[PDB]
């Protein structure tokens, strides 16, 4: 009843102001944190989100669940972007970054309702975060005896905990051994495009395998592929970027002929153009032909008579992996074919895995790439297995360049609460209610390890705060037994930069929510 | 498979989070109207009526609610008026913060029955500590206790002036209606004070009428409107023409007997009016009706007759003036006796000018010397606010004179209970110590709300508040820091013993008992089923 | 029954409104511009609060700069657009102080309403504001105490740039001052024109602000399409033509008349493209960057002669690469490059933040161009630091134009409030009331600094006039803690944009005068 | 409460949240078993040599009598 002007404010916009705006932003982050709350820990469940088209996507990753909720709240989009940056920087910090940033707002939620101008909270959050990321670097263990069997065992323990809380229960010793062997075959770039993860429907998780070479899906061929048998003991691969069809036209050629004696010479020349390209592939040992451009019926029957195999319409992502596997080079022009541009393998067969055919390469010792073939019972089952595989790969990718690891579980998150509560009792002012509130907010990572399976989480935090204040600093939460356990001796490991980027992204997100005091939304939504 | 109910079912922590937001929706409204720095609100209806008030009972009664957990806190404010009368913004904020801190406990997988049993050990200990840490009864301070307790209630309302004008009128009103009872009970019925409203001069012209102020008119404009040494005749029967009942009918067989029956309806009527007027009665009060034929007998004899008065107003006049409420004829088969020795007495019955209305005043009533307060304000919105603020001020001095015990206000009780219950939770606390520890943090919201509405320092003034109360409990050197409160006009902890910030004991004892009991019922809504409205079938 | 009032003299509109007089037109333009001044008053100062503003495109903008807020708000009041375009002229001129315009002109119109309702009309408040505006430009050269002249290096500008950073990034005032010092000084033109377009911001999603750095070169967001990504010689041949051969312009038609011309056409086209790639391989080139597309035959000989290919789809990014490595974009097909080659130090690729980038990193010859690579947890945070980065580059252009500085933080506006009040008491006329109200508009500018810090502005503004007794002229505001006891600004180092203060007073005075000139408003039907 | 805050502001998290369905409870696991048992009770009668066939009608009206479990659920 108050605002009735002749000319309105902007158009029709509503804007909240002050203290009711800030509690509206904190309580909005609590609702979106419930979609990643039950996905923490090995006893954490997954979630299924269906869109309007009917496509079902079952996952437990924070970067997968939060992107499918279609959240339109302005403050709640901050917790989605830190789950996207954790997947882009680390790859396995996802559900922990979103839930810890919501606790930084809920611990100051009784403090923002009673005074406490938020510049003191931003200064206290940046002070506690810099001390938290420094105590991790001063306690992260490392070794000086690398390039041995001990360094490979360090990469396997970080991949088993990365494969934890996924849809893998007893296949931790089988899958994580293949993840470490996948990145050691790569070069010194650690590119994720140099490893193919292809899903084949049909088969259990034990039927999966890590191919040392490459394997493509055997796309649409022509008449002549029931010939050309798949038994090669030492073949050569001709990677091409040319068309092997009779109708290869430059789309601007007009062959004006004058007589019938020269008219037949043009048609004989069009076959002689295609057959000259096939003679360049021949007489060089290249029994296997690969090209991203299609091959017609003429060149398919020519290779069947000369006992040669071909494969057309190969995707460009597969030919780049095939080039690094066999050690050759993709030649667009067939005139420059030699022994230096062809590939070399040992076993090249076309199997029948999952009903569909797959042409797999194996036996090449100079393989700078690999291919991990997944076999599952559903399309959404293999998509979760692919999403769980990317989290284990990106952990062991960062662990090579930085081998400093910390203890898994809630071992680091509890001892950082010890060093911050001892720091808060040595400084005067209003920071005792904010540094200590930052330390109590870090204790939810051992809470969600217990609240997902009961475990009497109130009594298990009194044992964690007593063990870290008395003895070791790597005591966490045991999952099989309902007690505290040393996670460093139980081989529950994780890299140190997983928790460094988790504390950095959660603090910068929590400092952004407390810094906005007005929210203006324009009604034009077309 | 599932339940085939036609309504709606929600289980788990959904209703456990909805009841806290339902209680916080009510507490965030009334948080801006607490303490001397509190501000009033506006209650606009759909028909156009505007109600400006700041009391916790008048706001929540007119406000419509839908949630079942919201109706508990709204009916909690209605009980505070009957039991205490000023304690009806502070109960709603405590009972909602009791659910906010208990919601943080049940999210830690703590069972709510331990929180219910933990709240009962902290509520009974809070009444035990407040009854052993009072300062003094009403013997040492005397009249200074009644004035300082009255000014604490008026500080949150429109009558919170720096002077003692409204404070002295309330104490002189309760002290003039001292009605003794059996077994030594000096009762003070505050409902007998007729609080009247009139849009007139400023608030400094509020008259304290020693007697009673009747809100009625004389009627016929031929009666003397001022009678000195008046004799009040309180009676409840309509002074109209004698109408026969349903069982009696007039069936005449002779035309000569027609006019004698018609004149008999007024002769029996005027026979009562001549025997109640020959006994010296000058003022006649009637709850029924005096028609135009009977008004002539008061103009001719020179008597005042007031018709259609309230039944609740006639009992306050007849008890204060020594009059007997007579309904009919009586006294052992007597024709017309009226018991003329039982007439009321009054010094002066005068109809004054009350800014374009008529108001009848009775001066000192010669028997009991009652009191009535006529309020004066700018508009009708201030007069409705001045009536609610005066009625809450009358209930404060009623409980102090009945229960001679006062506690320091301004957050001094909630600061001492916030530290005693933390030490109480450490002694006998094994599994319910977390509920007693959150009972102390929920009580701290009363000094926290005083710092928000005053725009002062929040996390430093209350931290300095409990610094004095901690030294008064762990350092037994007679520090006498149990009366440390808040100075909201300066922003520093002050001593409420010398400053005169006094509150009754049962304004916080009954507040902590009603808020703890209301927090138990809302803590047991883990399952909630809502059926569809059955309106059109 | 009930009658009604019809039109009187000129009611000829078909749905449009009309405003005339002081109460219907002048007083309503003041109250509309007052709501914009109270809107951005909270976001003003180092302790200002951010604002999540959503435009019509349903995207999120969170910032504390008043220039980017008004660009997203769809304001429809006509007099309110005059204070928005006056703040937009502050961004185009100096790039800093856009919010200073909303506070000063919002207080100029608010105090003008107190003069029209008590006294003089718009013919004397406007003439009274213009006298005090000319006198305000005589005190500003007298308030200059320091200068950005001695030791123009990364040490002195690391402290002189903190004032523009701490007003929008309070906690990151130390990291962003060093990143803007290693970028603005490194692109110095050796006493020439400082171009602010030579500093780009590459937003890389990833870790926090502590991992941000400045690379001497350019960082793109594209791929290579090759396997020659390791380049150490870095002899770059920049082209603007599409690297796929030379095609004709009008129609294009291959004319075959015999069987020999059909067979030799496909082999002759491959030999023609082979001679052009080997013509640039013999010149020593390693990086070939084109603007258009690239055919499959050009990629075949690029990997054969071991040269790297870079695709740049944007035509504006191609011109910035020519100023980075010192080359020239050739519009024709690949010639033997004589002297228009590029010369970098190391061109490589790295996947930082799950983003494969191409870096033209200079190691030895560091100063040709700069690019600040910012890191952040959210995409909304990196847009707010980019606004703080652009405020640091725009402040460096102000110090190039004028090296003078005035002590900010409230110290300049109090001395401007004291001298104008001295001129107002010595004016024996009726326009002295507008001169005294012009000095009170400068009083409300440190009032917004104290209200955003949670301090009572009555005790803050009383201590400022008590310490300004004719000889100090430097004490501003200490917003570090409650109960301020304010200190000197030259000892703290809070001084910025004397040329920014010279234009923001002139633009806000001309904006408030233009509103007061409007006496009659004739609007149309909005459609 | 849902779609409203305690301060009176509208509480909108995701788009079209009034027409959404979310179940965590204890019946979310119960709804998965009762939906999967009805598929298993349908395929129980078509098991073994005495398994009775099922008549499947397509969207175009074509009728195919199938007994193998692959074509029935598809
Ligand atoms: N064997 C184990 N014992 C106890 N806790 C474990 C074990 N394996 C994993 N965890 C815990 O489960 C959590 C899984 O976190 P996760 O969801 O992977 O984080 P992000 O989403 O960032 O990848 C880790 O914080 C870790 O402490
Ligand atoms: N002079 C004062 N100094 C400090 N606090 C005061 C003063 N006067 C009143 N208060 C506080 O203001 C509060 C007002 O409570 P109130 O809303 O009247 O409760 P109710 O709604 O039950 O009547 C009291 O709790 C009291 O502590
Ligand atoms: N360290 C500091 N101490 C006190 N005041 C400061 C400090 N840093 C910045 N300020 C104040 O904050 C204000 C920020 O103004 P700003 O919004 O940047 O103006 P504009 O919008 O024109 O750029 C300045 O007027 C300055 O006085
Ligand atoms: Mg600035």
């Amino acid at each position: 009843m108050m605002p009735t002007p002749v000319i309105l404010l902007k158009e029709g916009t509503d804007s909240s102001q002050g203290i009711p705006q800030l509690v509206s932003n904190i309580s909005a982050c609590q609702v979106i944190a419930e979609a990643v709350r039950t996905t923490l820990g090995p006893r954490g469940m997954d979630k299924l989100i269906v869109d309007g088209r009917g496509k079902a996507t079952i996952s437990n990753d924070g970067a997968t669940i939060l992107k499918l909720l279609d959240v339109v709240h302005p403050a709640a989009k901050t917790l989605v972007d830190i789950a996207k940056s954790q997947d882009a920087e680390v790859g396995d910090g996802t559900t922990s970054v979103t839930l810890l940033a919501a606790e930084f707002l809920k611990q100051v939620k009784p403090y923002v309702e009673e005074g406490l101008h938020p510049q003191i909270i931003i200064r206290a959050f940046r002070t506690a975060t810099q001390l938290a990321v420094n105590k991790i670097k001063e306690i992260a263990v490392t070794v000086k005896k690398a390039d041995k069997v001990e360094q490979r065992k360090l990469l396997e323990k970080c991949a088993m905990t990365a494969l934890s809380s996924k849809l893998i229960s007893q296949q931790k010793a089988f899958f994580a051994k293949m993840v470490v062997d996948a990145v050691m075959m790569l070069d010194d770039l650690l590119q994720l495009k140099m490893i193919g993860i292809k899903k084949v429907q049909g088969g259990a998780l034990e039927d999966s395998q890590l191919v040392a070479g490459v394997a493509f899906k055997k796309t649409f061929s022509y008449a002549g592929f029931e010939m050309q048998p798949k038994k090669y003991h030492n073949p050569k691969i001709a990677l091409l970027n040319v068309e092997l069809e009779l109708k290869a036209e430059k789309d601007n050629a007009e062959i004006r002929v004058h007589t019938v004696e020269d008219y037949q010479a043009i048609v004989d020349a069009e076959w002689n153009i295609l057959y000259d390209k096939l003679e360049k592939i021949h007489h060089s040992g290249a029994k296997v032909v690969s090209s991203k451009l299609p091959i017609g019926d003429v060149a398919t029957q020519y290779f069947a008579d000369r006992d040669m195999f071909c494969a057309g319409r190969v995707p460009e992502e597969d030919l780049k992996r095939t080039m690094m596997a066999c050690g050759g080079s993709i030649q667009t022009s067939v005139n420059a074919l030699s022994a230096d541009v062809l590939g070399r393998c040992q076993v090249f067969e076309e199997t029948q895995i999952g009903g569909e055919r797959y042409n797999f390469f194996t036996g090449c010792p100079k393989a700078k790439t690999c291919t991990f073939i997944l076999r599952g019972g559903a399309e959404q089952f293999m998509e979760e297995t692919e999403r769980s595989l990317h989290d284990a790969i990106m952990i062991v990718r960062r662990a090579i360049k930085n081998d400093s690891v910390v203890a898994g579980g809630g071992a680091i998150e509890m001892e950082l609460s010890k060093y911050l509560r001892d720091y808060s009792r040595t400084i005067p002012g209003k920071q005792q209610l904010l540094i200590g509130a930052y330390a109590k907010a870090l204790e939810i990572i051992p809470r969600q390890l217990c609240d997902n399976a009961g475990f009497d989480a109130t009594n298990i935090l009194n044992k964690l705060r007593a063990r870290h204040a008395q003895g070791g600093t790597w005591y966490g939460v045991d999952i099989n037994n309902e007690d505290i356990a040393d996670n460093f001796e139980a081989f529950v490991w994780e890299p140190a930069m997983v928790r460094i980027n988790a504390l950095t992204a959660a603090s910068e997100a929590a400092c952004l929510i407390v810094s906005v005091d007005e929210t203006i939304k324009n009604p034009r939504s077309t | 498979g599932p339940l085939s109910v036609f309504g709606d079912r929600s289980t788990g922590e959904t209703i456990r989070s909805q009841n806290v937001m339902a209680a916080a929706s009510i507490a965030n409204i009334v948080k801006s109207s607490l303490g001397p720095v509190g501000l009033d609100k506006m209650l606009v209806d759909d028909i156009g009526d505007v109600t400006i008030t700041n009391d916790g009972a008048t706001i929540l009664k007119l406000l419509e609610v839908e949630h079942p957990a919201a109706k508990v806190l709204c009916e909690l404010a209605d009980l505070q008026d009957k039991e205490v009368g000023d304690g009806t913004t502070s109960v709603v904020i405590i009972a909602a913060e009791l659910l906010k801190n208990a919601d943080e406990l049940v999210k830690q997988k703590i069972h709510p029955t331990s929180v219910i049993s933990g709240y009962r050990l902290a509520c009974k200990e809070a009444v035990r500590y407040i009854n052993e840490n009072l300062i003094v009864n009403t013997d040492e301070l005397g009249r200074d206790c009644l004035i300082n307790a009255a000014k604490t209630s008026m500080s949150s309302k429109i009558i919170g002036i720096n002077g003692d004008f409204f404070a002295n009128m309330v104490v002189d009103a309760v002290l003039a209606i001292k009605y003794t009872d059996i077994r030594g009970q000096p009762r003070y019925p505050v409902n007998s004070v007729n609080i009247l409203k009139a849009h007139g001069r400023s608030q400094m012209e509020s008259m304290l009428i020693s007697g009673y102020a009747l809100n009625c008119v004389v009627g016929s404009q031929g009666m003397p409107k001022r009678i000195v040494n008046a004799k009040i005749a309180c009676l409840d029967f309509s002074l109209q023409k004698t109408k026969m009942k349903l069982g009696v009918q007039v069936v005449i067989t002779d035309p000569e007997k027609l006019d004698q029956i018609r004149q008999r309806e007024s002769d029996i009527t005027k026979e009562r009016i001549q025997k109640i007027l020959a006994t010296g009665a000058n003022v006649i009060l009637t709850t029924g009706g005096i028609d135009d034929m009977c008004l002539k007998y008061f103009v001719e004899a020179g008597a005042m007759a007031v018709r259609r008065v309230l039944k609740r107003d006639l009992k306050r006049i007849a008890k204060a003036s020594g009059a007997t409420i007579l309904s009919t004829l009586a006294n052992l088969e007597g024709e017309e006796t009226f018991e003329a020795a039982m007439l009321g007495q009054a010094e002066e019955v005068v109809q004054e000018r009350i800014c374009d209305d008529e108001l009848i005043l009775i001066k000192n009533t010669k028997a009991r010397t009652s009191a009535s307060i006529i309020l004066r304000g700018a508009n009708d919105f201030m007069c409705d606010e001045m009536e609610r603020s005066l009625h809450d001020a009358l209930c404060v001095v009623k409980r102090v004179l009945e229960s001679k015990s006062v506690v320091p206000g301004g957050g001094a009780v909630e600061a001492a209970l916030s530290i005693y219950l933390e030490n109480y939770a450490t002694s006998m606390g094994s599994r319910e110590q977390l509920a007693i520890a959150e009972f102390a943090r929920s009580l701290l919201v009363i000094p926290n709300t005083l710092a928000v509405n005053a725009a002062q320092d929040s996390t430093d003034l209350v931290a300095k508040l409990r610094a004095f109360h901690n030294e008064a409990q762990v350092n037994p050197e007679r520090k006498n820091l149990k009366w440390i409160g808040l100075d909201l006009s300066n922003g520093k902890p002050r001593d409420n013993k010398q400053a005169g910030v006094f509150e009754p004991t049962i304004v916080k004892v009954k507040s902590l008992k009603f808020a703890t009991e209301a927090a138990i019922t809302i803590l047991r809504i883990d399952d909630l089923i809502k059926l569809h409205p059955e309106s059109k079938d | 029954h009930v009658p009604k009032a019809p039109g009187f003299a000129q009611m000829l509109k078909e749905g449009a409104k009309h405003f005339s007089g002081l109460e219907e037109a002048v007083y309503r333009n003041i109250q509309a511009c007052k709501e914009l001044a109270q809107t951005t008053r909270t976001a003003y100062g180092p302790n200002g609060m951010n604002k999540m503003v959503i435009n019509h495109l349903e995207k999120l903008f969170v910032t504390n700069d008043a220039a980017t807020i008004l660009r997203e708000l769809e304001v429809q009041h006509p007099a309110a657009k005059m204070i928005v375009m006056a703040s937009h002229m502050q961004e185009q001129e100096v790039g800093d102080g856009t919010n200073f315009v909303l506070v000063f002109a919002g207080a100029l119109l608010e105090l003008a309403e107190e003069l029209l309702r008590i006294g003089l009309s718009v013919s004397e408040v406007i003439e009274g504001y213009e006298i005090a505006c000319r006198k305000a430009h005589e005190i500003l050269p007298n308030l200059v105490c320091c200068s950005a002249k001695n030791l123009r290096d990364i040490d002195e500008v690391s402290s002189l740039l903190r004032t523009s950073i701490m007003s929008k990034q309070y906690g990151n005032e130390v990291f962003l001052a060093k990143l803007i010092a290693q970028a603005c000084v490194s692109i110095f033109p050796d006493s020439g024109h400082f171009n602010v377009d030579n500093i780009r911001v590459c937003k890389i999603l990833g870790s926090g602000i502590s991992s941000s750095s400045v690379l001497h070169g350019m960082v793109f967001k594209k791929e290579t399409e090759g396997d020659v990504t390791s380049v150490k010689d870095a002899k770059i041949a920049v082209y603007s033509c599409p690297f796929d051969g030379m095609i004709t312009e009008t129609k294009g038609t291959v004319l075959i008349k015999t069987a020999e011309e059909l067979m030799n056409f496909s082999k002759g086209e491959e030999n023609l493209m082979d001679a052009q790639v080997k013509a640039i391989a013999d010149t020593g080139a390693n990086v070939v960057v084109t603007g258009g597309k690239v055919a499959d035959m050009a990629l075949h000989y690029a990997n054969k002669y071991n040269i790297m290919l870079v695709r740049l789809n944007s035509k504006w990014d191609l011109r910035r690469l020519c100023k980075t490595v010192g080359a020239t974009a050739l519009p024709r097909l690949t010639p033997p490059v004589l002297e228009e080659m590029g010369h970098c130090d190391s061109v490589y690729l790295s996947e930082v933040g799950d983003t494969q980038v191409v870096v033209f990193k200079h190691e030895k010859e560091d100063g040709a161009i700069s690019t600040i690579v910012l890191r952040g947890s959210t995409d909304n945070l990196m847009d707010d630091i980019e606004r703080a980065v652009d405020d640091g580059v725009n402040t460096f252009k102000v110090l190039t134009r004028d090296k003078r500085l005035v002590p900010g933080g409230g110290a300049t506006e109090i001395e401007l409030a004291k001298q104008i009040t001295s001129y107002g008491e010595t004016c024996p006329g009726l326009e002295q009331y507008a001169i005294k109200k012009f000095a009170e508009a400068f009083e409300a500018i440190p009032r917004a600094l104290a209200e955003n810090s949670g301090v009572k502005a009555n005790e803050v503004i009383s201590k400022l006039y008590a310490v300004h007794q004719e000889g100090n002229k430097n004490v501003g505001l200490d917003i570090e803690a409650e109960v301020p006891a304010v200190k000197d600004m030259l000892e703290a180092g809070i001084l910025d944009t004397y040329l920014g203060k010279y234009w923001a007073i002139k633009l806000a005075t001309n904006a408030a005068v233009t509103v007061l000139r409007v006496d009659q408003i004739i609007m149309a039907k909005p459609a | 409460t849902l779609a409203f805050d305690e301060y009176g502001r509208p509480f909108l998290i995701i788009k079209d949240q009034d027409r959404k369905s979310r179940l965590m409870g204890l019946e979310a696991l119960k709804s998965h078993i009762m939906a999967a048992k009805a598929v298993a009770n349908t395929m129980r009668t078509s098991l073994g040599p005495n398994g009775l066939d099922k008549m499947m009608v397509d969207k175009d009206g074509d009728v195919t009598v199938t007994n193998d479990g692959a074509t029935i659920l598809s």
